[PDB]
This record gives structure tokens, C-alpha cells and sequence, in this order.
């Protein structure tokens, strides 16, 4: 295994997908206030 | 009121657009890693 | 009427949001497979 | 070839992209009713 | 006026939908390349 | 290195992501006219 190189790639990518999902949650949340 | 709702949809869509951009940045990073990996295979 | 159109845009945007989520789940699966593949290369 | 392992990955991923495209088609369809 | 704004949101959302589709086509190409690469590894 | 095969894949993918980002810029731009 090479935990350091996997960690760095996974965290860059995971932080983009998690950020995308929070923006969606924000969009749904605002849309539930209509 | 109805102006308010329109305003809300605009805020919600801007947030969706930001979701799409950050997903795009995810795919660009992953693409780079896939090409780093063919190079690793080749070498 | 105009209230109706606003209502329709809200339904359409909720459907777009669901498109973005499922595309995100696609990218997460693919990411897992790419890392399974470096491990396969390493081992 | 390893058709079984390719099949399983391809079907998980393909089913997410196909689902994303159907939600879009739904969104466009609703927007054409305005 | 308010009808105009609604009309604008509709045009903006159609453009977002087109952004999602083309990002999806990006992920499908990349997926193909990742599987071409396991085959390359296997062979 | 194999610059030809990397070039072709990169350009197909990059042209989809760049197109996605321009559609977003278009959507934001229209939304700034409200």
C-alpha cells in the first residue's frame, strides 16, 4: 500500500464531491422555503 | 411575495451552478490522476 | 398562472439537482475503481 | 479479458449517468411546458 | 417584467441542464479510458 | 511518454469540461441580468 499518495488524491477529489453535495443541499433547502 | 419566490429560485439556481462547477473540478483532478497512471504503467 | 410557471421552474430545478447528485455518485464509484487500480498496479 | 469485473463496474457507473440524463430530460420536459 | 424574469430563469436553467449533460459525457469518456486501462494492465 | 494517446483522451475530456463551464458562465451571466 501507499497510504500517503492515496490519501492526497482521495482528499482533493472527495472535498470537491462533498462541496458539490452541500451546494445541492443548500439549493434544495432554499427551494423548500417556497 | 411572488417577487420573493422568483428571488429564491435565483439563489437556489446559483447554488446549483456552484455544485456543477465543483463537480467539474473533481472530474478534472481525477482525469489528471488517470493520465499520471498510464504514464506510471508505460514507465 | 404565473404562480404556476414559478411552480414548474421549482419542480424542474429539483429534478436538475437530482441529476447532479447522481452524477456525483457516478464520479465517486469511478474514483474508487481508479484507486483500486493503483493498488492492483503496486501489488 | 475479465468480463465479470468490467460488467459490474460499468453497470454501477452507467446506471448513475443514465439516471442523471433522465432527470435532465425530465427537467427540460417540464420547462417546455412553460 | 416579472414575466421577463421568469423567462430569464428558464433560459438560465436550460443552460445549467446543458452543463450537466456535457459533464456527464466527460465522465463517460473517462470511464471508457479507465476500463481500457485495466485491459491494458491485464494483457 | 506517449504524447499522442494522451493528447487525444485529454482533448476529448477537456473539451467536455470546458463546455460545461461555459454553459455555467452563461447561466450565471443571465442570472445577473435579473
Amino acid at each position: 500500500l501507499d497510504p500517503i499518495d492515496i490519501s492526497i488524491v482521495l482528499n482533493k477529489i472527495k472535498s470537491q464531491l462533498e462541496e458539490s453535495k452541500e451546494w445541492i443541499r443548500r439549493s434544495n433547502k432554499i427551494l423548500d422555503s417556497i | 411575495h411572488l417577487e420573493g419566490e422568483v428571488n429564491k429560485i435565483k439563489s437556489a439556481l446559483l447554488s446549483t451552478n456552484k455544485a456543477v462547477v465543483s463537480l467539474s473540478n473533481g472530474v478534472s483532478v481525477l482525469t489528471s490522476k488517470v493520465l499520471d497512471l498510464k504514464n506510471y504503467i508505460d514507465k
